Parts: structure tokens; sequence; C-alpha cells
């Protein structure tokens, strides 16, 4: 009936792509790819830095980086828990489509 | 860095002087040092190498300077932050 549905610029692979590059260079360089050449950098130091930028000392991290990582991971893992759990997570995208 | 407003017909235009970084240089870095049994961290700059000494210098423009006191602050012993090294630490009262 002449409805035609367009598909999208940027393919499932591309959009892919760059959030993997956008993760990259998060985890690699801190916020100094976004202004402007990438700078590379140790994690722990960057996690230092956002700590000095929420105000907390950096010595904390490096005596609890272990600690850290592990609270860490156990969210990342909570995350997918969640998401598998239930479908309302991608309820704003569900409802729009 | 600031904008500068400019006027446009239905719109306006705005300047932005930013900074951006160019020129950088590889260096060795530690997230400590370790001189007197203690560990050490940087107020503000961070740790880094050239291959023969160790400085101190900003996060976002090199400027080595040397590692005292007035930069660093003592945190715990050094053998519970993972990677740190051994470097000495100069204090500017010891001259005197």
């Amino acid at each position: 009936n002449g409805l035609t549905v367009l598909p999208p610029l940027l393919t499932d692979e591309m959009i892919a792509q760059y959030t993997s590059a956008l993760l990259a260079g998060t985890i690699t360089s801190g916020w100094t790819f976004g202004a402007g050449p990438a700078l590379q950098i140790p994690f722990p130091m960057q996690m230092a830095y956002r700590f000095n930028g929420i105000g907390v000392t950096q010595n904390v991290l490096y005596e609890n980086q272990k600690l850290i990582a592990n609270q860490f991971n156990s969210a990342i893992g909570k995350i997918q828990d969640s998401l598998s759990s239930t479908p309302s997570a991608l309820g704003k995208l569900q409802d729009v489509v | 860095l600031m904008s500068f407003p400019q006027s446009a017909p239905h719109g306006v235009v705005f300047l932005h002087v930013t900074y951006v970084p160019a020129q950088e240089k590889n260096f060795t870095t530690a997230p400590a040092i370790c001189h007197d049994g203690k560990a050490h961290f940087p107020r503000e700059g961070v740790f880094v190498s050239n291959g023969t000494h160790w400085f101190v210098t900003q996060r976002n423009f090199y400027e080595p300077q040397i590692i005292t006191t007035d930069n660093t602050f003592v945190s715990g012993n050094c053998d519970v932050v993972i990677g740190i090294v051994n470097n000495t630490v100069y204090d500017p009262l010891q001259p005197e």
C-alpha cells in the first residue's frame, strides 16, 4: 500500500565498530582522545585521575585497586544478570519500535 | 578557553577558542615512588621517566620538575601499592 521503510545509513556493524572505538579510546586514553590526540595511559592512572576529579585522593585507589576491580567485575556481571532477567531494561526502545 | 559571540541573520555564531594539545612523547610512568620505605603520590602532577631520571610534570603539558617533598604527599607504605618503583625524594630543607 505504498508504505516503505528505508534502512539507516550506518548499519549495526558500523554502530558496533563506533562503539568499540569509543570504548578502546576511553580505556586506553581517558578523556584525552576526545579533546585531541589520543594519549596512552595505564587504566589504574585513569581511575586515579577520576578519583581526584570526584574529590578523592589517589592513594585510596592505589591501596584498594584489587577490591575496586572486584567490585567493578561484580557490577558488570550483575548488569548482564539484570539484562537477561527481564526485558523491561530496554522498555524505551521497545515502546518506540 | 573562551568564546566570542558574533551576530548573524536569525542566528548567532560562537568563536570557540579551545586548547588542543600536540607534539606528544612517550614516557615511562609509575603510580608511586618509594624512597624512605614510604609511598609518595603527586598532589597534582604525574610521575614520568625519560629513561635516565624521574620527574614530575603536569597532566596536560610536559614540564619536568625534581621530585620534591612539596610536590608529593605520603600515604601508607610501599608494599601495598602495585607497580611502585624505587626513587629518591628531594627535600628543600636538607640543603639549608
